[PDB]
C-alpha cells in the first residue's frame, strides 16, 4: 500500500514541477528583452494559460486519487 | 536611440515569385541574440515570431508553413529580412514588421501583386497540309481580364476568337485563349498580343511557322 502513495505523490510534484515550466518561456523572455511587442506578448499568455488550465485540470485527478487511497486504508484499519 | 528603417513602403510583386521585404535597425559590432525580437504580421496574421534565436513556429499561422522564412545571416547586419515564397493575391496588404532590440519600433509595409500575362503558351497544328491553312493557338494566365490581338509581320490586324474562363491551378486568374485560323507559308511571322487594363499592359508572343 505504502509504495502506491509513494507513486502519486511524487508524480504530483512533477507536475507541479510541470506547472513552473509552463510559465517559463515568458520569464526567459522578461530576463533577456527590455520591451515586450504587445502581439507577441498577448499570444504567450494564452499558451501559458492554455496549459495551466490543462495541467490544474491533471491535479484535480491525481490529488482526488490519495484521497481515494487515503480513505481504503481507513476502511481496513 | 532605436529606430526601425524601411527602405521602401511599397513593393509590387509579380505572381508567383520571391519576395524579401526588409526592416532594418541599428547593430554595434555583434549582434546580442538574447535580447532580441523579432515579429512579423500581416492582417493580424503571424508570420514570424523570432525570439532567443530561433522562430516560434507554435505561433505562425498555418496559411504560412513552408512559405514564410526569416533570413538569420541578415540579421548581423541589422536587416530583417521576410521572405515569401511564391508570392500569391493573397500576400496582398499592409504587412507589419516590429523589432524589440535595446528600445523598440514598428513599420508598416505595402505590398501589391501583378498578375501579369507573362507566360503565353503557343502552338501551331496544320488543318489542311493541302490549302496550307494552320491553327495558332496563344494562352495565358493573369488578372484582370485581357483580350488578344493578332497582329502579322507587317503589323496588320487579323482577326480570331478569344475564349475566357478561371484559372484552375490558381483561384481568380482569367485563363484566355486565343485562336488563329489562317492560310499561311513556312517562315511567315504572326504575333498575339495580350492587352489588359489596370494598368496598360501589352505582352506579345512570336510564332513562326515551320516547315513540312
Amino acid at each position: 500500500h505504502m509504495s502506491t502513495l509513494k507513486e502519486v505523490q511524487d508524480n504530483i510534484t512533477l507536475h507541479e514541477q510541470r506547472l513552473v515550466t509552463c510559465r517559463k518561456p515568458l520569464k526567459e523572455i522578461e530576463r533577456a528583452v527590455e520591451f515586450v511587442p504587445v502581439p507577441v506578448l498577448k499570444n504567450i499568455l494564452q499558451r501559458e494559460r492554455a496549459c495551466v488550465s490543462a495541467l490544474e485540470t491533471k491535479l484535480g485527478e491525481l490529488k482526488r486519487e490519495l484521497a481515494d487511497l487515503i480513505a481504503a486504508q481507513k476502511l481496513a484499519g | 536611440a532605436f529606430t526601425v528603417t524601411v527602405p521602401k513602403d511599397l513593393y509590387v510583386v509579380e505572381y508567383g515569385s520571391n519576395m524579401t521585404i526588409e526592416c532594418k535597425f541599428p547593430v554595434e559590432k555583434q549582434l546580442d541574440l538574447a535580447a532580441l525580437i523579432v515579429y512579423w504580421e500581416m492582417e493580424d496574421k503571424n508570420i514570424i515570431q523570432f525570439v532567443h534565436g530561433e522562430e516560434d513556429l507554435k505561433v505562425q499561422h498555418s496559411s504560412y508553413r513552408q512559405r514564410a522564412r526569416l533570413l538569420k545571416d541578415q540579421l548581423s547586419l541589422g536587416n530583417a529580412a521576410l521572405q515569401i515564397t511564391d508570392v500569391k493575391l493573397q500576400d496582398a496588404g499592409v504587412y507589419r514588421c516590429m523589432i524589440s532590440y535595446g528600445g523598440a519600433d514598428y513599420k508598416r509595409i505595402t505590398v501589391k501583386v501583378n498578375a501579369p500575362y507573362n507566360k503565353i503558351n503557343q502552338r501551331i497544328l496544320v488543318v489542311d497540309p493541302v490549302t496550307s491553312e494552320h491553327e495558332l493557338t496563344c494562352q495565358a494566365e493573369g488578372y484582370p481580364k485581357a483580350e488578344v490581338i493578332w497582329t502579322s509581320s507587317d503589323h496588320q490586324v487579323l482577326s480570331g476568337k478569344t475564349t475566357t474562363t478561371n484559372s484552375k491551378r490558381e483561384e481568380k486568374l482569367f485563363n484566355v485563349t486565343s485562336t488563329l485560323r489562317i492560310n499561311t507559308t513556312t517562315n511567315e511571322i504572326f504575333y498575339c498580343t495580350f492587352r489588359r487594363l489596370d494598368p496598360e499592359e501589352n505582352h506579345t508572343a512570336e510564332l513562326v511557322i515551320p516547315e513540312l
